[PDB]
């Protein structure tokens, strides 16, 4: 799927919730849907964890988003990343937890302002 | 937005999105609902959906005012609906937990479905189960009126159709809740 | 539709001018509420909490406006003696608090069932209001029981909220009640609501 | 639509066209020539009103 | 600029650790404000971080920092109600006009990074990459240099 490309991401995602509830029943990152075409701004994907980078935003081949309940414990150490609807950052779609490169202090990641964009011009 | 001559005399406070969950939880407590807490976590979700998963009509509203309005009715409805070791509680306890869910639905069905349209009446049904599994909407126990309504109907040479009589009742109920009711229709 | 007989009648017969007796009701309005608030504190402070038999009587004795303040003023002081002043093992304060979190919690249920019974609207809103209030108290108190290391009756995790403190030892009758929240302090206008 | 058709028909052999016959029949019941006519007419056409009848086929088209 | 408003006849007053905290506010206030020209990276939107806010904070700092050290020519860092000062400068002055939760998250990081007991450590780090640490001083003129 191409979330950001749709005409109403807010709707699609809020729908994949109950469809996932009709089955094995909060969102999680990686029974679940798959989104492709996103863009991580501020960091980069490496060893399955948010890592620093000199380049602005990088693409995201794809990723899975499950609606579990559990794995939500070591978040106090992990980083929180917002999933807006585009660079504008004027519309948040959903928050998401992702592990980061614990090399750089957590406070640095905060002031690092890391977010994910769905739609990206070119 | 404050005039360019007041953004330094005042102190701005952001109040974007409120706290429905809380508002609802306590809202029910004042009515007598012992489940409230648990309940609220479902009544709110239903609303958030009905606004983006039910044919977007012009007479459709699921704002905060709506959520409060309905919860308030559930109180009077419950005030008139007599409730029903180890594995003794778990089973007996659940039963009560349901009684409250029913009273809640009876309110939704009282001042939430009359607003619904054609293509939306079926969708709301599905949505209600995903939220309130242990129950489903009930009929209109108002024999008192239904009796006098069926009399006037035949008197005015009116076809006492089923679906028809239903609406006349839809008013009696919604009126004793929202002193300001408006009947939209072609 | 609520009524609250004054503590000092204002005979307009004597001959008070238009604003003459008017300025009086305002003075008495605040006077009445001023005294009533104190008497309510005295009454409640002399009644059982578990015994909801008398509690249900205490509420129907004072105006909803005051009925709530008392519960607020009572809630305030209790949370302090439960926090001490930087001295009181984690268990000490946590134990002192656990009680208040439960005591008020028990009351909520007593009223939760009393509201589900027969009673007028005017008399109902009072209970519906109290409910809402006690819910705030227990909830706030719980937030405290989540702080492993607390200081005392001055910790910000407590000063953040709006506490109410009374002082019958005060010369004035109005200024007896002093509202606090963060570092700000105001005075209850005693404006009949 | 079928409901409305009956309202018209019923009101025909019930409510008198002439206002006099309505007042004279209202004080007498607690069949002037007029009201009697209406009935005979309502019957002749009745058949055309029922589901699928003329009226429907014509009203729809 | 932030200092043209902060007079020495108010920054050098006891305790001696007050001079520090002021400077800290100027730095924190200089950062959050400077980032507005880097939206949406610096901030989600453009919050009105006017000087009036700064002035208010100074008053608050002069409250807590002067309430737990009234008279003493000094005061211990860990004895300052930062959880109080940071909250006041957070959700009731600077962050008060913040709508995006993630914006406050950023904002507060700056607060909990400057307004804390560890922010007194000699040569406290400001901009390491270049080699910028808090100036060891206790008076207006001291910090100005």
């Amino acid at each position: 799927v191409w979330l950001g490309g749709l005409l109403n991401p807010e709707a699609y995602i809020t729908a994949t919730r109950q469809s996932a509830s009709q089955l094995n029943g909060r969102l999680h990152a990686s029974a679940s849907f798959n989104v492709k075409g996103m863009a991580l701004e501020g960091a980069v994907w490496n060893n399955d964890q948010l890592t620093p980078t000199d380049i602005l935003s990088t693409p995201i081949s794809i990723a899975t988003l499950t609606w579990k309940d559990p794995i939500f414990n070591n978040s106090s150490s992990k980083l929180s990343v917002p999933v807006y609807l585009n660079e504008t950052r004027s519309e948040l779609l959903f928050s998401i937890d992702l592990p980061y490169d614990q090399s750089t202090s957590k406070q640095n990641w905060y002031q690092r302002s890391v977010s994910i964009s769905s739609w990206k011009s070119d | 937005n404050l005039p360019d001559n007041l953004k330094k005399l005042f102190r701005s406070m952001a109040m974007i999105k409120p706290d429905r969950e809380m508002i609802a939880q306590v809202m029910l407590y004042s009515q007598g609902f012992k489940t409230a807490e648990v309940l609220a976590g479902k009544i709110v979700p239903l609303f958030k959906l009905c606004q983006e998963q039910l044919s977007a009509q012009s007479h459709y509203d699921f704002g905060l005012r709506a959520l409060k309005s309905v919860l308030v009715s559930a109180g009077g409805i419950k005030r008139k609906c007599q409730p029903p070791d180890a594995e003794s509680k778990t089973k007996a306890d659940q039963i009560y937990c349901q009684y409250e869910i029913g009273v809640l639905l009876n309110s939704i069905n009282d001042t939430m479905i009359p607003k619904l349209v054609a293509d939306d009446i079926p969708l709301i049904q599905s949505l209600l189960l995903d939220v309130f599994p242990g129950s489903q909407l009930q009929p209109i126990q108002m024999d008192q009126l239904r009796k006098k309504i069926q009399e006037i109907a035949k008197q005015r040479h009116l076809v006492t159709k089923q679906e028809w009589v239903e609406k006349i009742l839809q008013l009696h109920q919604i009126l004793n809740i929202n002193h300001g009711v408006m009947m939209v229709g072609p | 539709g609520e009524t609250v007989t004054f503590k000092k009648p204002i005979s307009i017969a004597n001959g008070p001018k238009i604003h003459e007796w008017l300025t009086m009701v305002e003075s008495e309005m605040k006077s009445t509420l001023a005294t009533l608030l104190s008497e309510s504190l005295q009454h409640f402070n002399q009644v059982d909490v578990n015994d909801h038999s008398k509690y249900s009587e205490w509420v129907d004795n004072y105006p909803t406006q005051l009925v709530l303040l008392t519960s607020q003023i009572v809630w305030s002081t209790q949370v302090d003696q439960a926090l001490g002043g930087g001295t009181l093992q984690q268990s000490k304060i946590q134990e002192q608090l656990q009680s208040i979190e439960q005591t008020t919690q028990m009351i909520l249920n007593n009223l939760a069932d009393s509201v589900l019974q027969d009673l007028s609207a005017q008399k109902r809103k009072k209970f519906e209001h109290l409910i809402t209030e006690l819910v705030h108290q227990r909830d706030v108190v719980r937030q405290l029981q989540k702080c492993k290391n607390l200081t005392g009756n001055k910790d910000f995790d407590w000063l953040y909220h709006m506490r109410y403190y009374y002082d019958a030892t005060q010369e004035n009758v109005l200024h007896k009640l002093v509202i606090h929240m963060a570092n700000a302090t105001f005075y209850y206008g005693f404006e009949y609501l | 639509t079928q409901m409305i058709f009956q309202n018209y028909l019923d009101t025909l052999s019930n409510e008198p066209f002439d206002p006099q016959e309505k007042e004279q029949q209202k004080r007498n019941e607690n069949i002037p020539a007029g009201l009697k006519v209406q009935k005979e007419c309502a019957a002749i056409i009745s058949q055309y009103f029922e589901p699928g009848g003329l009226v429907h086929k014509v009203l729809e088209d | 600029h932030t200092f043209i408003g902060i007079p020495a006849t108010r920054m050098d007053k006891q305790p001696a650790e007050r001079s520090r905290i002021y400077f800290l506010l100027a730095w924190f206030h200089a950062i959050i404000q400077e980032r507005l020209r880097y939206i949406p990276l610096g901030w989600t939107k453009f919050f009105e971080f006017n000087d009036a806010d700064l002035r208010g904070a100074l008053d608050s700092i002069d409250y807590w920092v002067d309430l737990y050290s009234k008279g003493r020519s000094n005061i211990d860092p860990d004895k300052i109600p930062w959880i109080a000062v940071r909250t006041i400068l957070g959700s009731t002055i600077y962050g008060g006009r913040i709508d995006n939760e993630f914006d406050m998250r950023l904002l507060y990081s700056f607060l909990e990074q400057l307004f804390t007991p560890s922010a007194f450590n000699p040569d406290f780090p400001l901009v390491p990459s270049i080699g910028l640490s808090v100036p060891e001083g206790t008076t207006r003129a001291h910090f100005m240099k």
